[PDB]
């Protein structure tokens, strides 16, 4: 058991490792086009 | 927090209340023994709401037990889980009330309540905290049904604001031991309509038939056919014990459900239901406890709700779940039963969530709500009451105690005033 | 010297100021502690050496929700006076909260608002929010915004109000709360931004793409909005603004101050990659009609003020052109006598990410606060909705019993209705 | 002497410390005995703590923190009630931030080894096992009984198990957390635990 | 040189200069056996080898706490023959401390007073403690007060008396005991300080969270309040407030000499890192009305004159601008005749906290003894008490055959009400 704002609002470098051991991360172009 | 006083009376009530104190105090970690095991704070954070504690830490019940009989009140002291229990709150009466209104109310059973709300009085003043109480008590025999609605009055003239939540036992007109059910349950329903504010109708024959076909039992033994009763008991208290995301109440729950105030009987639902054949088996997930909530011999109570309209109905959820799936579960369940609903109440289903799952599942509802269909059982067992009114069936128990046979027709006539309401709100 | 206090009452507006101060405190590098290891000082006090206090109140008239706070992770953020539960929560009533259980609470709620804006002089304006059908959300919200309109003449009141939906209603005491409240809400609001819940579960729906979203998602979403609402105080910009004006540009008559919420772009990290986010685009999707954040359909309403704030890397006149081509573009319709109709304020800081969440890293983005005559359309089912279940008394007793006077609910549907007519009115 | 003369902790560091005293007398104007401000220990040596699947934790890892030692029993209801709150506050109170502020020393009132790893099972802060003869000489040093049956030396039982008290540097007791105590704020008394002034150097 | 011999009349008396001389001890290094490991002379002398005895006396006709304080952790500190006790307790009764058993034990008070005064020069006050509902505070009380006002009438006469609360107290002979004292708290005492154990009580359990305190909780507080009020004669730094220039600018009239203690810095641990902890709201919750150290609610009156003692690192500019906001705010009112009723002693040394009691490090204090025309009605509850008591002859037997006379129950009375016909008149 584990509550909603428990499981999910945990503080943010906890969360951040947790999910980095599962995988957090007219047109106009650059200048070089014509 | 919000103290819930639990009082439990007759032989039938009696074995519901303790069923009912091995799933909370499995759901709460608790021991025999009264210590608490386990590291588990969910649990834990909320416990004043059953619990007491008490000098050396044992969290001791706050449960009071009344019935005219040395009989259920040692058979559960010597069991499991009765070692909790306190030996003071142990009302006994050693002469016995067998299968009469007169000898629960009036005679008899006036001399010994008058010591139960002593114990219903010292138990809740301690803390004002009273959010409500839960009487347990079947309405078709002795002690349950007449010391059980004589506490049930002298307790509202002393708290005239806070609820009382009856889980009561109607007459089940099938399966029937003794002779005397249409007698005393009709004589009893017109006290639940008027000091009461929150009665849930249960039946035997719609819990053993929750038995023979949900569950496809063989040999249901008493045990547990109140251990279904006490799971949809602790899933309708489960928001007063859990945190959860949107939060219920006792409270919550009666000012949303019940219309003019004489309209408050509730069929139950706790579905999860399957056997263990079929027990791996089964898509747990929020759209099918919606198809097995609403399909008749879910309900705990033997009046089919085909018949008649949910006039409000609620869905108290258990579990991890995500909130729009059970927000488009009562919008679509509202859409393909439309003329199952009420036309001058839109939205006709209560939603909330208690997070923590009942304790082994990992989602569960309970599944109470006000039904049109209810006069089904009313006039049944007073059609049985008429047909033995007529004739002047076994009456001399009852009168020569001191009754008057004026009172009985007071009790039929205001019964059949509830048969009339929930016809023309129909 | 800018200095905004937040209000939450309600269980709705605890968890959703959970998020609303998830979102500033990983903002600004305020851990959970309080520590960092002057852009702060719209939301934070700074206490002691170090530590910064939000200002923040939590109201509930049941401890359940809020003591959960308490006892959880962010629990040394706040300050532990302001976290304020009751003894009973007041049980889908709007009389309750009102009346009998309400008393016991606003005494000393507002002695922390007394505490809270005796700081600095200068107040910004009271970010306060709350449930409409919720009975503390609706009755508790009321006796704070009547007794701070007493104390306070003449100060801001942005109210951001989680609407009754259109479909679902998880109650049916719903129109009786909501109607109720609309009484009491008119004459002391200044900016009430109208919220929907499955308005936002179809964004997460068809813009996010996640299949189970709940509460805690829709409280992410709306975090985000309040963020971009005020990162003007918080941070530098080409064009600032500042709440005092966003009644003076958004909303021409004092009864009217009902506008609807956009966020733009909403996009899932995985979809990221097909395009890339422009300034020209963000404002289309903004403005497009399956978009906003109330589930009311913009074909029928006659638009009359909008508030586009823009955030992070953004040149001020691809903001300029893409309103150049909403001005000419048929489907949304301006009414005739606003014909310069936008403000447009540009900040420098773009949005951060919370972890955990489904909304990706973007370089830019839009939130539009839009005034529009869509909202007759929003009070006219609630209308069609309230009087439908009170043709025949239905649950007025415990409304009767608890405090209200029957005929309170009849003159708190004339004084609705007149808030209809005004809006054809204008729209002619 | 603090928090109690009579106690075996404080005789040994007051014999080890005017033993020192003589020794550097005798080497050597010098007040005999010593003060006791100047008197020193190392109180936890090195092979007492240890946290789960028992790794050795020194002294050393305690600096710059606030620690508390926790007398508690495995049969106990007050115990078992009160240590999902404790676990609780640990866990908030130390991963909200960016280094860990408190620390917890058990130390038992358990029968036997069975009860003490059963206890211990849900435990992640330091731990002091029964063999250890230091878990009864902070017993006697912070005078808590589960009842009258140590000859004590005109005690009273400064409070009842189970016990947080925050513990300084050289044995002296920071603050008493009222569980069960003249305040008898249960579970709230951790609520008064403040981390400032109680640092362990 | 400047000294202050204290006096300390009753068990309550006793216990709260308990923890009066362990605050005394620990604020300038006093170690409880007399060595220190100037500012020290005005509590503690001198006696050649570096150990510094208090200047007090403990007075009390029971030998049950004096005794009790002979075998605690203090004994080698106090003088033996300053702890003066009697056999027999006065046991709640005016008539056993003034007329039967106060004869062997007063002659031996001005005794070691006397010897405490030819000591030290340049006695500034005798500040002391008494229980005037309770026979030795009370009775004794009277008796010390008419004979030091007989032999040393010049000096002052300062005092700290526990009145009961108007609801809880802890007696039923009490109403005739109190205003047996008025005889002696009006005509011979120089400052009277009005103190009840309920509003103390109020105090630690509203800003302290202690929900269930006791009476060595409320000693502590008051020990905060002698010490700061007797900071200004040890500790150097600005403005100072010596016992001299205390009556005179607070006292009105020879006769109106009754006031209040708001010493309200008063937060335990969790609340005080939590705070600005600043100069700016000590005086707001100073002045609040719930945080009066004794239970008289300063709006139902008119205040003449009150003087914030400041202690700590506060600077003179915050300290004008703090009182010049309670001069802006409407609810805190002053006499038409004293525009100017303010006094500052702003001190540079910050309070000292016990280790191990409920207070935290707090850097920056205020004390403010303030009279006002609301003091008429804690002895307007004393009215009605003695009047239904004496109305038929009450317990009073046992005044009767114990040396008091008939008429001297009346006269007190009339006495008392001539003391509130006076705090009547002057608020005109
Ligand atoms: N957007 C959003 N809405 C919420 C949330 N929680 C509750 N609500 C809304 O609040 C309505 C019910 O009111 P609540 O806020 O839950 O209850 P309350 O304000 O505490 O008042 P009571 O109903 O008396 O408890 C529901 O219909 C939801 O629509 C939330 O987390 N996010
Ligand atoms: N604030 C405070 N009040 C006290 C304290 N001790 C006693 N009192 C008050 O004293 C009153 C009772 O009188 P006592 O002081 O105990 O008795 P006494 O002064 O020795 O005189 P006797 O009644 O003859 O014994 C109680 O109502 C308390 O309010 C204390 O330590 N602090
Ligand atoms: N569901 C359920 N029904 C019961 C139980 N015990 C008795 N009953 C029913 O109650 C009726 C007997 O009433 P009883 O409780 O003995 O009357 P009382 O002893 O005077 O309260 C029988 O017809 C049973 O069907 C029980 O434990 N569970
Ligand atoms: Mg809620
Ligand atoms: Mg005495």
């Amino acid at each position: 058991w584990t509550t909603e704002t428990r499981s999910e609002y945990e503080p943010p470098r906890l969360r951040r490792d947790q999910l980095k051991a599962a995988g957090q991360w007219m047109a106009i172009h650059v200048s070089r086009t014509h | 927090m919000r103290e819930i006083v639990h009082v439990q009376g007759g032989q039938c009530g009696n074995q519901i209340g303790a069923k009912f104190w091995e799933v909370i105090s499995d759901e709460h970690g608790i021991d025999p023994t009264g210590t608490y095991c386990g590291d588990s704070d969910l649990q834990l954070e909320r416990i004043n709401v059953f619990y007491n504690e008490a000098t050396g830490g044992r969290f001791v019940p706050r449960a009071i037990l009344m019935d005219l009989e040395p009989g259920t009140m040692d058979s559960v002291r010597a069991g499991p889980f009765g070692q909790l229990f306190r030996p003071d709150n142990f009302v006994f009466g050693q002469t016995g009330a067998g299968n009469n209104w007169a000898k629960g109310h009036y005679t008899e059973g006036a001399e010994l309540i008058d010591s139960v709300l002593d114990v219903v009085r010292k138990e809740a003043e301690g803390c004002d905290c009273l959010q409500g109480f839960q009487i347990t008590h079947s309405l078709g025999g002795g002690t349950g049904s007449g010391m059980g609605t004589l506490l049930i009055s002298k307790v509202r003239e002393e708290y005239p604001d806070r609820i009382m939540e009856t889980f009561s036992v109607f007459p089940s007109p099938k399966v029937s031991d003794t002779v005397v059910e249409p007698y005393n349950a009709t004589l009893s329903v017109h006290q639940l309509v008027e000091n009461a504010d929150e009665v849930q109708v249960i039946d035997n024959e719609a819990l053993y038939d929750i038995c023979f076909r949900t569950l496809k039992l063989t040999t249901p033994t008493y045990g547990d056919l109140n251990h279904l009763v006490s799971a949809a008991m602790s899933g309708v208290t489960c928001c007063l014990r859990f945190p959860g995301q949107l939060n219920s109440d006792l409270r919550k729950l009666a000012v949303n459900l019940i219309p003019f105030p004489r309209l408050h009987f509730f069929l139950i639902g706790f579905a999860p239901l399957t056997s263990r054949g079929s027990q791996q088996y089964r898509a747990l997930s929020v759209p099918e406890l919606t198809q097995q909530m609403f399909d008749a011999k879910n309900m705990m109570c033997a009046s089919d709700p085909r018949h008649g309209r949910y006039l409000t109905a609620s869905a108290m959820f258990r579990g991890r779940m995500s909130t729009k799936e059970v927000d488009e579960q009562m919008l679509n369940v509202q859409n393909k039963n439309s003329s199952y609903f009420v036309e001058w109440i839109p939205n006709n289903m209560k939603s909330s969530v208690c997070d923590i799952p009942p304790k082994g599942l990992k989602m569960s509802v309970t599944f109470v709500g006000n039904s049109t269909a209810i006069q089904e059982m009313f006039k049944r067992v007073s059609d049985q009451f008429t047909a033995m009114f007529r004739r002047k069936a076994f009456l001399h128990w009852y009168t020569g105690e001191g009754m008057d046979e004026m009172e009985f027709t007071e009790a039929e006539s205001n019964m059949n005033d509830l048969v009339s309401e929930y016809q023309q709100y129909q | 010297m800018r200095e905004v206090i937040s209000i939450h009452v309600g269980q709705a507006g605890i968890q959703i100021g959970n998020a609303c101060w998830e979102l500033f405190c990983l903002e600004h590098g305020i851990q959970p502690d309080g520590q960092m290891p002057d852009a702060f000082n719209t939301f934070f006090s700074e206490t002691g050496a170090g530590k910064h206090v939000p200002r923040c109140v939590f109201l509930d008239l049941e401890p359940t929700v809020v003591d959960e706070v308490r006892t959880g992770t962010y629990r040394h953020l706040f300050h532990p006076e302001q976290l304020i539960s009751g003894k009973e929560d007041a049980a889908n009533n709007f009389a309750r909260g009102h009346y009998t259980i309400g008393k016991e609470i606003v005494d000393l709620s507002l002695d922390r608002i007394r505490k809270l804006a005796d700081n600095c002089t200068g107040l910004q304006g009271f970010l306060m929010f709350n449930a409409v059908g919720g009975g503390t959300g609706s009755g508790l919200g009321c006796l704070l915004l009547e007794r701070l309109s007493v104390d306070y003449g003449k100060k801001s009141k942005l109210n951001f109000c989680s609407w009754p939906s259109p479909q679902v209603s998880t109650a049916v005491v719903e129109p009786y709360n909501s109607v109720l409240s609309t009484h009491s809400l008119l004459e002391h609001t200044d900016v009430a931004v109208m919220l929907d819940n499955e308005a936002i579960y179809d964004i997460c729906r068809r813009n996010l793409d996640i299949e189970r979203p709940t509460y805690t998602n829709l409280n992410r979403l709306i975090a985000q909005v309040i963020s971009s609402l005020t990162a003007s105080l918080r941070f530098d910009g080409a064009l600032n603004v500042d709440v005092t004006e966003f009644q003076t540009n958004l909303v021409p008559y004092p009864r009217i101050h009902f506008m609807l919420s956009s966020y733009a772009p909403i996009i899932s990290a995985e979809k990221a990659y097909h395009e890339q986010l422009s300034v020209a685009e963000i404002t289309n999707s903004a403005f497009e009609p399956a978009s906003m954040m109330a589930k009311c359909d913009p074909r029928h309403g006659k638009y009359m003020a909008c508030c586009l704030m823009y955030r992070g890397d953004v040149v001020p006149k691809d903001v300029n052109a893409a309103v150049a081509t909403i001005k000419t573009k048929r489907t949304i319709q301006f009414v005739d006598w606003c014909p310069t109709g936008f403000k447009c304020g540009i900040n420098y800081q773009p949005p951060t990410v919370v972890p955990g969440g489904d909304l990706a890293k973007v370089m830019r983005a839009v939130c539009m606060i839009s005034n529009s005559t869509a909202i007759a359309e929003v009070f006219s089912r609630m209308d069609h909705k309230f009087d439908l279940m009170y043709a025949k008394r239905a649950f007025v007793h415990w409304y009767v019993g608890e405090g209200m006077e029957e005929g309170e609910f009849s003159e708190a549907r004339e004084d609705l209705a007149a808030l209809e007519k005004d809006y054809e009115e204008v729209g002619i | 002497s603090q928090p109690v003369f009579a106690s075996p902790l404080n005789v040994e560091k007051r014999r080890l410390n005017e033993e020192r005293a003589l020794m550097q007398a005798q080497k050597a104007n010098i007040q005999l005995p010593p003060n006791y401000g100047d008197m020193d220990l190392i109180l936890f040596p090195e092979g007492s703590l240890k946290n789960s699947n028992n790794t050795v934790i020194p002294q050393s890892h305690l600096k710059g923190k606030s620690v508390a030692l926790y007398f508690a029993d495995g049969a106990d209801p007050k115990c078992a009630s009160l240590l999902p709150f404790l676990l609780n506050y640990y866990r908030t109170m130390n991963e909200g931030g960016a280094n860990q502020k408190i620390e917890i020393i058990f130390v038992s009132l358990d029968r036997d080894r069975e009860a003490f790893e059963s206890h211990r099972a849900h435990m992640p802060w330091l731990s002091i096992d029964l063999e250890n003869p230091l878990t009864e000489i902070l017993k006697r040093h912070f005078r808590v009984m589960k009842e009258y049956e140590v000859p004590t030396y005109g005690y009273g039982s400064r409070t009842g198990v189970p016990s947080v008290i925050v513990i300084g540097s050289d044995g002296r007791e920071a603050q008493f957390l009222p569980i069960c105590s003249g305040l008898e704020e249960g579970d709230r008394a951790l609520l008064r635990w403040d981390w400032r002034n109680t640092k362990f150097a």
